[PDB]
RNA sequence: UCGAUGUCGGCUCUUCCUAUCAUUGUGAAGCAGAAUUUACCAAGCGUUGGAUUGUUCACCCACUAAUAGGGAACGUGAGCUGGGUUUAGACCGUCGUGAGACAGGUUAGUUUUACCCUACUGAUGAUGUGUUGUUGCCAUGGUAAUCCUGCCCAGUACGAGAGGAACCGCAGGUUCAGACAUUUGGUGUAUGUGCUUGGCUGAGGAGCCAAUGGGGCGAAGCUACCAUCUGUGGGAUUAUGACUGAACGCCUCUAAGUCAGAAUCCCGCCCAGGCGGAACGAUACGGCAGCGCCGAGGAGCCUCGGUUGGCCCCGGAUAGC
RNA sequence: GAUGAACGAGAUUCCCACUGUCCCUACCUACUAUCCAGCGAAACCACAGCCAAGGGAACGGGCUUGGCGGAAUCAGCGGG
RNA sequence: UCUGGCAUGUUGGAACAAUGUAGGUAAGGGAAGUCGGCAAGCCGGAUCCGUAACUUCGGGAUAAGGAUUGGCUCUAAGGG
RNA sequence: CCGAUGCCGACGCUCAUCAGACCCCAGAAAAGGUGUUGGUUGAUAUAGACAGCAGGACCUGCCGAAUCAACUAGCCCUGA
RNA sequence: UCUGGUGGAGGUCCGUAGCGGUCCUGACGUGCAAAUCGGUCGUCCGACCUGGGUAUAGGGGCGAAAGACUAAUCGAACCA
């Protein structure tokens, strides 16, 4: 089971795609998962599926929504063993509700959050930070 | 007309009164029930909040995701050094509660304890308890004292000890013992008050009353914090920035018609110094203190059994804002209420442990000892030294000597 | 249990201490503390600045 | 109610109702499983984030266990806001000869006062026990936890197939609550220590002024679901399903008499602690005194009043004693 | 009537940048408020001031019936 | 800062609570707040480049976008 | 409470896990109950009633005296 | 015709003093003030700002026009 996690990236955060599917802006429009409470914003954290749309990428995948998978975020968190962990970017790739990722190559690394809850980014990742 | 969105209410009228607490040792409003087939034991025990550090340790809960991996733990250190038992209290069920029958105190009372019947014990002729400890050494009042033991053993259902805490043996401006009464569980009346006389003017240990891995619940006073505006006190939602004649406070005390304000509204008023009961605080470690064997002092005091660094519980530079810890300890799991130099209330668990998390042996490997003073980098003075190297200090001095 | 060393001071970093950053590029650093990772940040090359081990064993200190 | 009860909506906050959306426990189905529908106890708990609109309403996007409906002077303006409506400026259309009208559109347009009483929040205190202190008991008031994933059960039961559960158990999370800084972050006038602009002390050194000159890093402290820790047991029972069993030679959960039974209720755990009690300790300078016990021994005085023999005791049943 | 460069403390929509407007609040500084010495007002005031229901000029502090009620006060507060 | 002028603007002492007035800062997001980016924030000087649509040919224009900027030691040119 | 039944008052009815309790007056209807109590009408039963024990498939044998139906109206209950 | 200079026009732009008064619907709102204060703003060679002296007087004046102003008084001032 997954750990609770620092979440930085509340509703209308623009993180980087990191897929090679012809996005290159994911904005976050909901988090699965989240009843919520009045006046609180969705948030989610590395690991998390969201709804996104793209802002900036290619026509054929533009005015729609998509689902995503945060890999990367910059909010630092807390892993047990006590070590506080920030990228230097937020990121995210575009997969479908199973979870199978659209894209076939991940620029970048991946949090081990994510690749242990996802096994098919995990297997596209070149490292695992 | 309707609130037009559901939001639960902001705080709990659970700890309703939400004002200073009348005490300010800790209070133990319900002991664990008495077993009479168990053996004679206590129940609870007095410390001292020294301060916080982590530790390291393995896991073994087998389907997590840190099973068998290393973990950093969060941990406060309660200095508990022995108490002195220098009384008894009987107690007899009515229809109308508990009532005090007799109380009974030791021949010798040390001066710190005495330090509790008086408010100014500089301008005190400490005259207390001096015709009582006469009873002890006469024949007819030792014939009383017997005759007030067996009484008590007919007619008694709970029996108490008077315990303080010695203060001499801690690093605080203050000398005046904390005096409680702890509840003897366990065994007969007559085996309860058998136990209780022949440790009479001794001494107990925290080994004694508490194990290794156990679940105890810490009792003791918040933090102070003063007079605090809603928004504080009950984190209620900041008004806009507009807003006229003031931002933090509840817009809408109550509606028109009970014309009243009801005791269930937020308002500004005394935040911290509440009494309060958390329940589930395992034990993580029970020192063993400072003892002098071979004319050399033993410091090994947090030297688990795969570091072996011969430091003691201590941080570089001593714990902030209280003294050095010389004596046995508790390491407890987590934060504890109070500030530093808090007395602390430690009592036994109310509830059956029975889950996994409560039942689980746990070992450390690693304590931090770093200086809690700054962003401390160093276990040991050692270590810092060898690290460095010779400093400029270290060579004036051997100039001077040479 | 393992023990870190600082990628800018070179100092040992015990286990609940410091922070980690991993690069977009895929190298992972350790921070003794704020003061180290403002530093490198900042870009500045650790063989200029006194307390480093970096410069002190360029500076043969010890 | 017109010698004035501030007015739409939103924001904030509390409490209440149930005509129940979800969750607990059930009954029924055109209930095979899954999903759904109908009904009962039931308001403890929860009922969201947004685009457009001044809007209530509506509509759509998206999560969710669900995104139920309402009241409290169509709750709530000495709580806010002022977008709208509702003054005076101005514009358009239509109407009017005109001054001007519009239940039509548009743009700009002062939101006053609490130090009084109560209510409520906290803070001293009060009467009593001769004084004073320590340790404690409790009346009574408050009260709190909540929901969901994944694994396993199991691709199993059920089903022709397609599909496709559940109890025990394990690992976590949402919402809420109570704390807490070991660690990460925030703050930072320790005005701590470097750097730097303009000026000033003849220059160096050392400093100062620029309403905190600016900036870097910062101890302690405070503080963040932005770090960490903790959150619990019983009793009588509801709906329901039953047992024995008449009424009513059979039958029947009901009539007498029994049983199991829940997010409800009551208590516990927790918070407070009565013009409410208890046990214990010590109880007045030293040469002037006060105080305690011996029902102390009397003699007398003032004051408040009532009353005008006692019963020192089985437990109880009542179609029996 | 239509249009239109330049201009506008005029009304409106979107985009980049930026941000405590917000998620979700926190800490710091000066002046208050605070307490003290000295000085020292005003508005307002039938009497006053704890509630529930009732009836009543149909929304009571007073009346009926219940709940109950303990000197003197301090800082806040905006239900009445 | 000097000449000249003054005593902090009708009082002082102590403390550093809530709420406020005025001034700041803030992790990760970046208008999700709100009727509305209101408020605040971003930009900002000079030098060297480079500047669109449209246009009444005047403008728009500091359009937009980019680079440099300290201290010290020199060099060249510019006169009576 | 509150003056006055502290009558050895009379006959019945009614149990409600929202009982009922007095003119105006301050809350309930249609429709229902195999709760209980009265009443009306019809019918069965010595050749043998109604039950129950079974068979043939409405009849029989075994127990051997009241039973069955419809309606009506009091209190109580559902409707609420 | 093009280029580089010179020149210094404009109810020209940035922006001091001055004149004015956008927004915060900020402060204050028994005020410092019967209209003030702060930040932010408009203009700043002109249809510019300003002293003194003069003229117009109440159904009258004056009005780049708001029923504005005409001694805190204006959809006809003040005094008797």
């Amino acid at each position: 089971a997954k750990f609770r996690i620092s979440l930085g990236l509340p509703v209308g955060a623009v993180i980087n795609c990191a897929d090679n599917t012809g996005a290159k802006n994911l904005y976050i429009i909901s988090v699965k998962g989240i009843k919520g409470r009045l006046n609180r914003l969705p948030a989610a954290g590395v690991g998390d599926m969201v709804m996104a749309t793209v802002k900036k990428g290619k026509p054929e995948l533009r005015k729609k929504v998509h689902p995503a998978v945060v890999i990367r975020q910059r909010k630092s968190y807390r892993r047990k063993d006590g070590v506080f962990l920030y990228f230097e970017d937020n990121a995210g790739v575009i997969v479908n509700n199973k979870g199978e990722m659209k894209g076939s190559a991940i620029t970048g690394p991946v949090a081990k959050e994510c690749a242990d809850l996802w096994p098919r980014i995990a297997s596209n990742a070149g490292s695992i930070a | 007309s309707h609130r037009k969105f559901s939001a639960p209410r902001h705080g709990s009228l659970g700890f309703l009164p939400r004002k200073r607490s009348s005490r300010h040792r800790g209070k133990v409003k319900s002991f664990p029930k008495d077993d009479a087939s168990k053996p004679v034991h206590l129940t609870a025990f007095l410390g001292y909040k020294a301060g916080m550090t982590h530790i390291v340790r393995e896991v073994d809960r087998p389907g997590s995701k840190v099973n068998k991996k290393e973990v950093v733990e969060a941990v406060t250190i309660v200095e508990t050094p022995p108490m002195v038992v220098v009384g008894i209290v009987g107690y007899v069920e009515t229809p109308r509660g508990l009532r005090t029958f007799k109380t009974v105190f030791a021949e010798h009372i040390s001066d710190e304890c005495k330090r509790r019947f008086y408010k100014n014990w500089h301008k005190s002729k400490k005259k207390a308890f001096t015709k009582y400890c006469k009873k002890w050494q006469d024949d007819t009042g030792k014939k009383q004292l017997e005759k007030d033991f067996n009484s008590m053993k007919k007619y008694c259902q709970v029996i108490r000890i008077i315990a303080h805490t010695q203060m001499r043996l801690l690093p605080l401006r203050q000398k005046k013992a904390h005096l409680m009464e702890i509840q003897v569980n366990g065994g007969t009346v007559a085996e309860k008050l058998d136990w209780a006389r022949e440790r009479l003017e001794q001494q107990v240990p925290v080994n004694q009353v508490f194990g290794q891995d156990e679940m105890i619940d810490v009792i003791g006073v918040t933090k102070g914090k003063g007079y605090k505006g809603v928004t504080s006190r009950w984190h209620t939602k900041k008004l806009p920035r507009k807003t006229h004649r003031g931002l933090r406070k509840v817009a809408c005390i109550g509606a028109w018609h009970p014309a009243r304000v009801a005791f269930s509204v937020a308002r500004a008023g005394q935040k911290g110094y509440h009494h309060r009961t958390e329940i589930n605080k395992k034990i993580y470690k029970i020192g063993q203190g400072y003892l002098i064997k071979d004319g050399k002092l033993i410091k090994n005091n947090a030297s688990t059994d795969y570091d072996l660094s011969d430091k003691s519980i201590n941080p570089l530079g001593g714990f902030v804002h209280y003294g050095e810890v010389t004596n046995d300890f508790i390491m407890l799991k987590g934060c504890v209420v109070g500030t530093k130099k808090r007395v602390l209330t430690l009592r036994k668990s109310l509830l059956v442990q029975t889950k996994r998390r409560a039942l689980e042996k746990i070992d450390l490997k690693f304590i931090d000892t770093t200086s809690k003073f700054g962003h401390g980098r160093f276990q040991t003075m050692e270590e810092k030294k060898a690290f460095m190297g010779p400093l400029k200090k270290d060579r004036i001095a051997k100039e001077e000597g040479a | 249990m393992k023990v870190e060393l600082c990628s800018f001071s070179g100092y040992k970093i015990y286990p609940g201490h410091g922070r980690r950053y991993a690069r977009t590029d895929g190298k992972v650093f350790q921070f003794l503390n704020a003061k180290c990772e403002s530093a490198f940040l900042s870009k500045r090359n650790p063989r200029q600045i006194n307390w480093t081990v970096l410069y002190r064993r360029k500076h043969k200190k010890g």
